[PDB]
């Protein structure tokens, strides 16, 4: 039938950027005129494939993924990009081929006295390998003695919350973000546009 | 409106163990993170535990960490405190708060940070080596003197604190002060409420002080007339 | 753990004119999102602590325009525009930015008005408590301003020191003046062998010191 790209762009709530959620699409025409089209979304960028020729082909499959993050966020996805959410929450590949699209989500996800629902990894050892998902809570090790556990000097735990507030700038204000993955595979062919 | 409504407190021995309740109303429950503070006679306030909103996550101060364990059951809307190996300092009143943030089902205490919405009317727990004793509870008749006379009621020789006084079943506000406790010489606590009221009221309105003492489970009702 | 300090712990002010009220961090109260996290509080006595302004300088629903805050960083500031009489009571200041949360001393915010004597009543002790074997004599000292006042108890004119216990209650939120009970403790023999007992009150307010006495089995 149609994909079902609805359920994921309208949903009534979205996940944490460190957890964040993944959606295969296949065996299904995806028509992407509503999408880009839209006057609903701040950024809508593709890399490599273009928008408007996306509904004259045809992938393997399809990959929506979608978390919040804050505004000053929203460059961190992108291919070759650095930074907290790039290195610790959510990377993509160099030869990324796909479209990102985000959009402000103030009315929703924010909250006077703060949100605390959305959560960010703060610190990890290593950075994350594209399409990387890691939800691990082990308190970081900051210092050479093993922290065994327990939060303490030089023991940290990993994650922080945004805390949304509706009076923060455009800045620190929820956004969404979808990303759209169309896989390349030498197998038969189940999204179409 | 939200209510916060709190109950369990009472006497108990040092090195004893009791369950606090707080039933909340008037909001999503499991949305908002729930805490309880604890106030000492003549302290500030001190933070004593909290939960997020989902109950995983839960904090405690240093001074109740491993004593206390705080919990929460989404469905019954209440939030519990449960209190054992009880020191003399634990002595305080303990209010249970909802903060003004955001909390729940993906969220973690200790990573939320704000203020407190609404506070429950608090409730009291003492500690100490002693047995509850009801209060007694005697007359203070107005005189024949004067256009303003004034009666009340003794409440002299209960234990622990604390205890309510009322007149006419809240009928009677104004004019209405009782005084705060004393502790004797006897380790007992006595405190007398006073009503200023017109003297063309006595012989026309009855006066009656309610005294509460939830320690001891006790109420008593003594009426007030001029002798 | 972030500490806080108040100033001053106490704070007399008189009814109409403004108070402050300086709450000081330990540490920078800033975060990351550029929020500041400090709350200030009005308890009220036997009641719950109310929040009258959240993150420094926005104030809660019901709260009076009277109130305003200020500051930024550590350091802090607590404006009552003109005091009335129901602003009596502890203020308290609250770092919600980093856990532990903790609270500033408090300061008692207490107000001065007019001088008013108090209306002075005596209260023999009830036939009840006499069969119980004690006997407590009352005086009370109702609504009077300021709160220094002096109380004397006299048996037979014998002066009495000792056997008395006084407490006052918090200022009154309806008329700003406070109230004095005063409670003499006799045995039930001690009491029975005597004859005049006297409450002698002496108060700004009052031009002489006045008296209330009443003679044991007399009415
Ligand atoms: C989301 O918003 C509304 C749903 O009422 C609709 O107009 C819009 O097309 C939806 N977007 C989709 C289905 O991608």
């Amino acid at each position: 039938n149609l994909c079902p790209f609805g359920e994921v762009f309208n949903a009534t709530r979205f996940a944490s950027v460190y957890a964040w959620n993944r959606k295969r699409i296949s065996n299904c025409v995806a028509d992407y005129s509503v999408l880009y089209n839209s006057a609903s979304f701040s950024t809508f960028k593709c890399y490599g494939v273009s928008p408007t020729k996306l509904n004259d082909l045809c992938f393997t499959n399809v990959y929506a993924d979608s978390f919040v993050i804050r505004g000053d966020e929203v460059r961190q996805i992108a291919p070759g990009q650095t930074g907290k959410i790039a290195d610790y929450n959510y990377k993509l590949p160099d030869d990324f081929t796909g479209c990102v699209i985000a959009w402000n989500s103030n009315n929703l996800d924010s909250k006077v006295g703060g949100n605390y629902n959305y959560l960010y990894r703060l610190f990890r050892k290593s950075n994350l390998k594209p399409f990387e998902r890691d939800i691990s809570t082990e308190i970081y090790q900051a210092g050479s003695t093993p922290c065994n556990g327990v939060e303490g000097f030089n023991c940290y735990f990993p994650l922080q919350s945004y805390g949304f507030q509706p009076t923060n700038g455009v800045g620190y204000q929820p956004y969404r973000v979808v990303v759209l993955s169309f896989e390349l595979l030498h197998a038969p062919a189940t999204v179409c546009g | 409106q939200v209510q916060l409504l709190e109950s369990g407190g009472g006497l108990v021995q040092p090195g004893g163990s009791l369950r606090l309740s707080c039933a909340a109303s008037g909001f999503t429950f499991s949305s908002y993170a729930m805490s309880w503070v604890r106030q000492a006679p003549g302290k500030g306030l001190e933070w004593a535990s909290a939960i997020s909103g989902s109950g995983g996550s839960t904090y405690y101060a240093d001074s109740v960490e491993g004593r206390f364990t705080i919990s929460r059951d989404n469905s019954k809307n209440t939030l519990y405190l449960q209190m054992n190996s009880l020191r003399a300092e634990d002595t305080a009143v303990y209010y249970c708060a909802k903060d003004t943030g955001y909390c729940g089902d993906d969220c973690y205490i200790k990573l939320i940070r704000g203020g407190p919405d609404y506070w429950g009317q608090g409730t009291l727990v003492t500690v100490s080596s002693a047995s509850t004793k009801g209060p007694s509870v005697f007359p203070l008749a107005p005189s024949s003197k004067s256009g303003t006379a004034a009666l009340g009621c003794l409440v002299k020789d209960y234990f622990p604190e604390p205890v309510t006084v009322s007149w006419n079943s809240g009928a009677l506000t104004s004019g209405v002060h009782t005084f705060p406790a004393v502790l004797q010489s006897s380790g007992l606590y006595s405190l007398s409420s006073v009503v200023t009221v017109p003297s063309s009221s006595l012989g026309t309105q009855t006066y009656i002080c309610n005294v509460n003492h939830k320690p001891s489970n006790t109420k008593v009702d003594k009426r007030v007339e001029p002798k | 753990d972030i500490v806080m300090t108040q100033s001053p712990l106490s704070l007399p002010v008189t009814l109409g004119q403004p108070a402050s009220i300086s709450c000081r961090s330990s540490q920078s109260l800033v975060y990351s999102d550029g929020n500041t996290f400090l709350n200030w509080f009005q308890q009220r006595p036997g009641q719950s602590p109310r929040r009258l302004i959240y993150q420094v300088s926005n104030r809660d629903s019901g709260v009076p325009d009277r109130f305003s805050g200020s500051g930024s960083g550590t350091d802090f500031t607590l404006k009552i525009s003109r005091v009335e009489a129901e602003d009596v009571g502890v203020y308290y200041c609250m770092q919600g930015t980093h856990w532990p949360r903790t609270f500033g001393q408090g300061t008692k915010l207490e107000i001065k008005r007019t001088v008013a004597a108090p209306s002075v009543f005596i209260f023999p002790p009830s036939d009840e408590q006499l069969k119980s074997g004690t006997a407590s004599v009352v005086c009370l000292l109702n609504n009077f301003y300021p709160r220094e006042a002096k109380v004397q108890w006299k048996v037979d004119n014998a002066l009495q020191s000792g056997n008395s216990q006084e407490s006052v209650t918090e200022q009154d939120s309806k008329d700003s003046t406070y109230s004095l009970s005063s409670t003499l403790t006799l045995s039930k023999a001690d009491y029975e062998k005597h004859k005049v007992y006297a409450c002698e009150v002496t108060h700004q307010g009052l031009s002489s010191p006045v008296t209330k006495s009443f003679n044991r089995g007399e009415c």
